[PDB]
DNA sequence: GGTTGGTGTGGTTGG
DNA sequence: GGTTGGGGTTGG
């Protein structure tokens, strides 16, 4: 998260960090969307262009933190991963299209003060939401330029698609959509690496849930002016989500 | 059906620092 | 079709 | 120091 600031404590209780076992390592985000599932962006976990592709026993998730690199006893809880789920068409080829993956633990989690679920919106959420100008939230422990000690978080408008177009030349598609301030705007911000898999939230004005509309997915550089940050469309795969739970089990 | 609020802020009718930020860019 | 679109027999992948 | 920096979001 560039030109962020550090999260409040337990500010973002579904934010979860996928964590390598060896060597150790913090991968990516994540997010909890209930107690034995969790959403991240798929290039996390498969990108051949960079020989990357972990599986289950690769990986362990740490839920309930706030401090990037101590172990912070009685408040997180690591969880084992039972099975992988990526989207069946996700592109790594091309443009990163349906860059989303679904995770099951192998046992469920028990909610606390610091470990909470986000909800995932509906037609009518995404329609009063998804709107240019409007602003939602991203975090993450990701690069703080082009390494920080606490979870980092940034608020962005979303951007409307032409500006989104004209700003690269990256085939965009409707599984994605941009965010971050214009040249003009003054304010600044922005995801940057070891961000993705992140979520892009906003808190609805309706009944004051938190959203998550977005996964951190990609961008060139981090907070050039004129250029912003992408995210997978998570309302557009809406359906995928609710089939793999539903038939897999929660 | 618990979903999105959180424990220490919606719970406790206790806002965080920035996310009159958000609703402010709401119409 | 599918946990998945269609340029529908491979493709960034089996059958 | 510890699974871990400098009470705390938690023991000793
Ligand atoms: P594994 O080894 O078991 O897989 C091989 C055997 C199963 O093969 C298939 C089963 C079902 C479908 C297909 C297939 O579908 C392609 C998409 C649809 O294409 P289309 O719109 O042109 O429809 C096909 C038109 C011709 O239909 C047939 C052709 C040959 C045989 C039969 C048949 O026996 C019954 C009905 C229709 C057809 C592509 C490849 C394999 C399989
Ligand atoms: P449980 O109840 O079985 O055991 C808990 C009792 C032991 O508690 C501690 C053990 C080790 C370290 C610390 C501690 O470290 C803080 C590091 C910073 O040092 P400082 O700046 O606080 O240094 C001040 C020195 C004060 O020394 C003492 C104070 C009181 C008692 C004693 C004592 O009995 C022997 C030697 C020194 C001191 C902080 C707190 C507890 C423990
Ligand atoms: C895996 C994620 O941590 C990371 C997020 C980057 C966010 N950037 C900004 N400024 N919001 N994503 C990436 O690193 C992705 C995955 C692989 C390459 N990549 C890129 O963003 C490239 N920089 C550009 C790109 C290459 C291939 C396909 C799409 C985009
Ligand atoms: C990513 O890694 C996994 C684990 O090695 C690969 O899964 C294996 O390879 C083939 C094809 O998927 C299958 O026989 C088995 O599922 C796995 N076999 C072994 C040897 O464990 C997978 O192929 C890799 N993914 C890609 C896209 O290359
Ligand atoms: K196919
Ligand atoms: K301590
Ligand atoms: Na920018």
């Amino acid at each position: 998260i560039v030109e962020g600031s550090d999260a409040e404590i337990g500010m973002s209780p579904w934010q979860v960090m996928l964590f390598r076992k060896s060597p150790q390592e913090l991968l990516c985000g994540a997010s909890l969307i209930s107690d034995r599932w969790v959403l991240t962006a798929a290039h996390c976990l498969l990108y051949p262009p960079w020989d990357k592709n972990f599986t289950e026993n690769d990986l362990l998730v740490r839920i309930g933190k706030h401090s990037r690199t101590r172990y912070e006893r009685n408040i997180e809880k690591i969880s084992m991963l039972e099975k992988i789920y990526i989207h069946p068409r996700y592109n790594w080829r091309e443009n990163l299209d349906r860059d989303i993956a679904l995770m099951k633990l192998k046992k469920p989690v028990a909610f606390s003060d610091y470990i909470h679920p986000v909800c995932l919106p509906d037609r009518e959420t995404a329609a009063s939401l998804l709107q240019a100008g409007y602003k939602g939230r991203v975090t993450g422990w990701g690069n703080l330029k082009e390494q920080p000690s606490v979870l980092q978080v940034v608020n962005l408008p979303i951007v409307e698609r032409p500006v989104c177009k004209d700003s690269t030349r990256i085939r965009i598609t409707d599984n994605m959509f941009c965010a971050g301030y214009k040249p003009d705007e003054g304010k600044r911000g922005d995801a940057c690496e070891g961000d993705s898999g992140g979520p892009f939230v906003m808190k609805s004005p309706f009944n004051n849930r938190w959203y998550q509309m977005g996964i951190v997915s990609w961008g060139e550089g981090c907070d050039r002016d004129g250029k912003y940050g992408f995210y997978t469309h998570v309302f557009r795969l809406k359906k995928w989500i609710q089939k793999v739970i539903d038939q897999f089990g929660e | 059906a618990d979903c999105g609020l959180r424990p220490l802020f919606e719970k406790k009718s206790l806002e965080d620092k920035t996310e009159r930020e958000l609703l402010e860019s709401y119409i």
